[PDB]
RNA sequence: UGAGGUAGUAGGUUGUAUAGU
DNA sequence: AAACTATACAACCTACTACCTCAT
RNA sequence: UGAGGUAGUAGGUUGUAUAGU
DNA sequence: AAACTATACAACCTACTACCTCAT
């Protein structure tokens, strides 16, 4: 009778070299290591936005509270946590006003005032760190529940992709322009009300989430790093490859992979994959050709030598489908004969799920379950001994992994994708269920191929998330 | 000689600003004393107290918080703090702390109103900024700045209660291993007993064609009384094939592929399940890519079934509970049960749209937790199963499969501690972050509900 | 009979409230305007280059004075000064080899050394901008003199500009990203010499002068205004129109006449003058024609809107050669009734050298010699009234300002363009002889005029200085 | 008690070394009284020291200097000053200086190796902070920082006023009165007697050729020994005019306009000076647009005319001064002069080269100052001028023209203070400014001068 | 964030419209 | 030139691969 | 940072090379 | 058609406009 094995948890660092096992109290206690002075930020709205931009950049200075110091941790201040000031003063104001939201409004094209209100913000944004002396980091867009009820694809009276922020970012790409969107409903829930009698934004009891998340997403598009992973050996990239296909129907896409990796830091270098006219979808299981296959690991192991200036030893590829003969042939002849390559794939379509006899608890974050060599589970959601919670809805699901070619321990790829699952920067979250290569990569793939003139994108973080 | 710096408080509601004045003044090097990471249960508190108050205490730090000024703990540290700031002849001891804005500066006791307290009110940096070089121009002895020390007692006393431990522990899957399977295949063929327009679903036993033949575990018998002339087929001309070469991965013929001959036994033993759930008088339901069942209202008795909870009502719902399978040959020769549940309005019919289905699903999902989700797949597959030990398939008129009703319990080496209930409303709480991050076009259908 | 009117030194506004005159006075004895947490620090170049800037930056915390406190004012320091933070840390460094370089020097082919060693720089720094998570603000590039000596045009072994930094701003300025020149002599001021042993650059009595520049430089590409102009009545806009010949157009009767304005700060608008047909060879002026005027005030009332809400109430016209009646008919057309334009030229080279005879310092600065209502002089160089010392080698050289278009009051137009004249950043000097809006002039058309591949310049400013 | 901060050092060296710390100090909040600031020439050099190190001294400051370690008083101060540290029994009286690296450990007198020396050799900022720190240690008394008083100290300490002063003061000028001006000016239409190749600036007379007549003011029998075709020309075909309309602008005529005409006296004034001021016997030198006659060496008494150094030497190459002239009318009939300088290196030939001409004018025009000029251009004028209060042209053979050797004077009723000789040199470290802030390719003139 | 909701084909069936030694 | 007949792709038969909402 | 130093064509001289009637 | 004779600019002959380098 076979039993479940046990992967440790992965520590991540802090300043001054020390490391914890949770971001947000790990964060607090010690704080991030390469330290900046602060930021500047400047916002894009009418009055009423600037009115609540302040109360809450007010409310985010005071320190605020939970129900339980358990789960979510409270909020000391951001000066306190950080080392970065914030202050009232020295934002940069940009106003809109509403008679050409009144005038556009009735048009039956919505996506020409999609279009047309996007290059607003856009050209304004330009103007704006094109035409003033102050210097703005982070640019706060604020939008309007109006343009969020009434403007929407289905409301009743292609290479573009409908929604806000993606063309926002995919057209603020090309001129260095990190920005972050808040929805008024979001930092506004006071006053922000149903009919009913119920704010359905509710934030009563959470705004500590609000504040740790609004925090290390304004910090991480600053500049600093935040944190980063324990363990590396000498040598080794976590090639993650993005297989985000987008959904234009008449405009042949065919494959719309990108890649993305971790060497040394939890700083990541993506790097744009082919139009990729190979195999058009009817055929969409992504066997590579040699020239595009080779092209994505020349970029990969340039990059490595530009940061790292030695040969990776071990090369480990992150993806979602299967690998075949052809496609391997392809990536081995590039890369040394030193080096060594393994493949592996996780899914979340594959169905699992464990009950636990008595009791009311989940199956903990950390076990694992190996059925072969090649194939093996690992659960990386479930309950948590730190917080005393969990983390998914009444049952966790795990990942199926499995190598697909190359020789290779299997708990080892465990315990790497289990410290890959921690790097998340958008949310201040302890962890989630992709690992943050494949996390990002459904971010990345839609905002860069929601974009074809762009032909040499930014390889950063930032003007993503 | 004194070196130690003290601080009064009120716990456990100021405990967390205490964990950070303390952990951050011992990583910055200064040696504190603090009731939090020093006093814990089963010691006596008060002579320690007074003995490290008026023996190696340098300075005195208190707290002014809106229920630091009237409990009696707190007072009474302050008067013996009073004591021996008479006794070494020095203002510059206690060092009052206000952490809070609805505290008015005329409310606070007469031995805080002469000296300036600290502001800790709208930030805790430059709070601690001008708390630190505050000693260093009252000319403090201090240590070199070192945050291991502060590592080592985060992980003594802060993650006490928060840790995993040893201790085997029991779970159980959704698996149900295949305990007998048949020997032989059946392939048949007849060539022109089947009109090219036949449909093999309207079999009453499952079978596929392939290419020129018809593969089952039935036999050439079986359809005699809706295929007439099926009579005059003699069997010679059918072929057999044992199923331990099949299923040991050592067959391989030109005529059937392994990979196709595990898709046939795969896809067939789908159909038997799905005819045999058919032959339990379940009620049925379109789902959008699978065929899952649901019991009848009003079937099983008292609404109970070995003291189990399967089916009811909520609000004028009556929601049902059913199951849905597929079978998986890849790890093991096992058959996969999924969980799913939909309602109904009377019990007879259903829901003429799916968004209210879902919504309402999601809806009624967060009110219990995986333990009753247990309770009910054990219920429907026990209530399933004909026989006590598993399930009576019918597959042939002679030979059945045999499925077993109990799960495969795997067991861990070592899991968590088990806390109290409170946990359930904090993960229901969970769900209430679900909400407030993520939401999409939520207006239309929720006003539909009325 | 003839007198010499003259007019007090205006004084300009400082931090809190409150005006002073030199600036340097004003900024190391009050303080800058408006408050930046710091400046992000950013090298590129070789490992000599690296060390030297470390050595720099630690001379530059300390404060240095000069011989004589009567010539410059005092420096206190940085910190002390400026009120942001600057250190030895976080300095990010992008290697360059100088295998590579001498490889490439063996060739005749000096343009193409240019060529390739910029765009060396130009990838590096881009890469540095998206390869790297952290931001930069302010970049400083080095350069060996072995290059500068062993690479000259005129060294012994077609519409762009031989200056490297005309070129290094105009390839950088699509990108929004400020870098500033650095000598290597100039900031190793200590060990460079010549065979003899003089130095070069003997900085060892005017470190206070190279201290106060590099700060004030420094300052300035972050975003902070340190001064602004004493008395603003509302509604004035003056138009500098720059005057460049370029002759390496393919039309021989073809220069640019770009925009700069000054309204409330001293942030400019660099809108760039298009290429076309203003040079003649019968009158030798460069005359607007009709639509080319009305797009550049037009733009310019455009701007105005934008910086100030509403419309002004006069604009006056600066340039340096006259003008005609259909460019000015021009220009009427498209300004307001309630609205007016004056338009103001200035010469340099027509010479009044009042010479004097006894006492130590020469013709003050304040003077002026009217000759009637619209032709007059400006004594900018000469004596400072308050240095007790004389700003020019010899003896001051007026400037002869013409009223040819327009109607205004002389001395106050004097006032204005001596009062203009205190508007310097590149160069921390109390003033200048030529107003702001034309000693910009030769740096802002080089910088456009240097790279064909401009399409729309930004209208910030610290991209050129 | 104790408050003050005193620096000692060599008057000529570590004149920023002092007023480092008097500024800083007084900027900072603390009371200075130093040497530079408030000890000026007059006052008694020991007695104030000598009160103030038993009546304010908190901190001595000395700088161990080259040339400082070797005065009796400051050491006769040391001698004190320990004397009050064995006196008020204080070991932190003095806190020593180290600017001058060169000097050793072992070169101190032994007064000053008995107490600890703070490190000045990487950077001063640590300096100060440690200053700070025992200051603050001491708690020496002191007064709320500001930096206002710094600022009115600074402005009136010993820079005199920044105010104006009303006081009258005499100034010269560049342009040159002309006292005769010519009566008549001629159009001589010979027609036929001027041949094409013929230049008519070769001619002793200015003389301009204009498609039916001659520009010019000699009268029609002074051309014969040029042109032997003059003679057969009758002088009443040429038409003859006056000046004073010229002069006073009524001059309207269809043939000829007014600003062509005012053209062509200026151009006529050139000739004619040309001619004149080459008559001189005056050596040349060569540049793009005028003719800069000079001086020859050898041809002055003495170098000396009328009290006034007019050419000389300068290490390498002898001096000499010229003037190039163009007149103007505008404003009023005056003569503009431009100054000009011209160096050669023996006394007999030119500089061949260009560079060499700007670069050595540019090094010898800083030593000294205009008043100088004043002296050579009235040394040049009154040389090149024949009577007492004119200049006498050669313009014709009858008609001569006459303008005043002295310059038109100007007046003015602002002039300021003048201090002595040190701003002559203070000029001169202004003048280093050139070289300070900015350069372009100049490395390979550089290396060729030498 | 996760359990449903949707169109489409991974890859070995059998029906379109031929044309080969 | 002509006898047999499978040819040579290719439309389609039950479910493996990312998609895109849904409201907690 | 100011008195130049380079080419060259401002405003008006006279050769290139033809067509008006 | 032929008896006129200056065209109709407009490249260059001496002299007024913005580059540019040039150093102590």
């Amino acid at each position: 009778m076979k039993e479940l094995i046990y992967i440790e948890e992965p520590s991540i660092l802090f300043a001054h070299g020390q490391k914890c096992t949770d971001p947000r109290d790990g964060l607090a206690l010690f704080g991030p290591l390469n330290q900046i002075y602060g930021i500047k930020s400047g916002v894009v709205g009418t009055q009423k936005g600037l009115q609540i931009f302040k109360s809450y950049l007010d409310k985010i200075q005071k320190p605020i509270y939970n129900h339980n110091n358990i789960t979510r941790p409270m909020f000391p201040g951001f000066e306190a946590v950080f080392g970065c000031k914030w202050e009232s003063q020295n934002i940069v104001f940009k106003e809109i006003t509403d008679e050409e939201i009144r005038r556009y409004l009735f048009n039956a094209s919505t996506h020409k005032r999609t279009y047309d209100l996007v290059t607003l913000f856009n050209d304004k944004i330009i103007t704006a760190n094109k035409n003033d002396e102050e210097r703005v980091d982070v640019w706060f867009v604020i939008v309007p529940e109006e343009i969020y009820k009434y403007c929407r694809p289905n409301s009743v009276l292609y290479n573009y992709d409908a929604q806000f922020h993606d063309q926002l970012k995919a057209r603020l790409l090309e001129h260095t322009i990190p920005t972050q969107i808040l929805r008024e409903s979001t930092l506004a829930w006071r006053d922000f009300k149903n009919t009913f009698g119920a704010p359905i934004r509710d934030f009563s009891k959470i705004e500590g989430h609000l504040a740790w998340t609004i925090s290390t997403a304004a910090y991480y598009k600053a500049g600093g790093k935040p944190w980063k992973l324990g363990d590396i050996r000498p040598g080794v990239c976590y090639l993650g490859l993005v297989y985000k296909k987008i959904e234009k129907s008449k405009n042949p896409q065919n494959a719309c992979c990108a890649a993305q990796m971790f060497l040394d830091n939890g700083d990541g270098t993506v790097f744009k994959g082919e139009v990729g006219p190979w195999y058009n979808p009817e055929k969409g299981e992504y066997h590579l050709k040699p020239k595009e296959a080779k092209a994505l690991l020349t970029q990969a192991l340039e990059s490595y030598k530009e940061q790292n200036k030695s040969y990776p030893k071990e090369v480990f590829i992150h993806a979602r489908t299967r690998f075949n003969d052809e496609e391997w042939n392809a990536f081995n002849e590039v890369t040394p004969k030193n080096t060594n390559l393994v493949g592996v794939t996780i899914t979340k379509s594959k169905p699992l799920k464990l009950y636990k006899t008595e009791g009311a608890f989940p199956i903990m974050r950390g076990n694992a379950y190996i059925v072969d060599e090649k194939k093996a589970f690992l659960w990386t959601l479930g309950f948590v001994p730190k917080l005393q919670s969990t983390l998914s809805m009444e049952v966790p699901n795990p990942i199926f992994i499995e190598i697909n070619k190359g020789e290779a321990e299997i708990q080892q790829v465990l315990k790497d994708i289990l410290a890959l699952t921690k790097l998340n920067y958008n949310a201040c979250i302890y962890a989630d269920g992709e690992p943050v290569t494949l996390r990002f990569a459904n971010k990345i793939g839609e905002i860069l191929t929601a974009s074809t003139e762009i032909k040499t994108p930014p390889l950063a973080f930032k003007y993503y998330i | 000689m004194r070196n130690k710096i003290f601080i009064s408080h009120a716990t456990p509601e100021d405990d967390d600003f205490t964990r950070w004045l303390s952990l951050k003044l011992i990583g910055l090097g200064y040696e504190v004393w603090c009731d939090i990471l020093f006093l814990d249960k089963g010691v006596d508190f008060w002579s320690t107290i007074e003995k490290e108050i008026r023996e190696n205490t340098c300075k005195f730090l208190i707290v002014s918080s809106t229920a630091g000024n009237k409990r009696e703990g707190v007072l009474k540290e302050l008067a013996v703090a009073t004591k021996v700031k008479k006794h070494l002849q020095d203002d510059m001891f206690i060092i009052p702390l206000a952490i809070d804005e609805n505290l008015s500066y005329d409310d606070i006791n007469i031995e805080i109103v002469r000296l300036n307290a600290i502001d800790f009110k709208k930030s805790w940096a430059k709070g601690l900024q001008d708390l630190l070089d505050a000693f260093e121009k009252q000319n403090v002895p201090k240590k070199p700045p070192d945050h291991s020390k502060s590592n080592l007692l985060y992980q003594q006393i802060f993650l006490h209660d928060k840790q995993a431990i040893e201790k085997e522990e029991t779970y159980d899957s959704n698996w149900f291993p295949i305990i007998s399977f048949p020997n032989e295949l059946r392939f048949h063929r007849y060539d022109w007993r089947l009109p090219k327009q036949f449909d093999v679903r309207t079999l009453a036993f499952p079978a596929i064609r392939y290419k020129e033949y018809l593969c089952t575990f039935a036999w050439e018998y079986d359809f005699i009384h809706q295929l007439p002339k099926t009579e005059t087929y003699n069997g010679q001309e059918s072929i057999r094939i044992s199923t331990s070469d099949i299923l040991s991965g050592r067959y391989d013929t030109d005529f059937i592929r392994n990979y196709e001959c595990q898709r046939l036994i795969v896809q067939l033993i789908n159909k038997a399940f799905e005819l045999r759930m058919k032959d339990k008088n379940v009620r049925e339901y379109q789902m959008s890519k699978t065929f899952a069942y649901w019991i009848e209202k009003g079937k099983l008795e008292k609404d109970k079934f070995e003291k189990i909870k399967l089916v009811g009502k909520q609000k004028n719902k009556y929601w049902h509970f059913g199951i849905s399978a597929a079978g998986k040959l890849y790890p093991s020769p096992v058959l996969m049960v999924s969980s799913h549940i939909i309602f109904t309005m009377d019990g007879i019919n259903l829901i003429k749209s799916k968004s209210i289905q879902h919504s309402s699903r999601r809806k009624q999902g967060k009110n219990w937790w995986n333990d009753k989700w247990r309770e009910k797949l054990l219920a429907f597959i026990r209530f399933l199963s004909d026989d006590q030990n598993a399930i009576y398939l019918n597959v042939g008129s002679e030979e059945k499969i045999l499925i077993s009703n109990k799960p495969l319990k795997f067991f861990g080496k070592m899991s968590y501690v088990t806390p109290s209930e409170v946990t359930l409303e904090e993960e229901s709480v969970l769900a209430d972050i679900n909400n407030f991050e993520e939401d999409t076009e939520d207006l239309d259908e929720l006003e539909d509900i009325e």
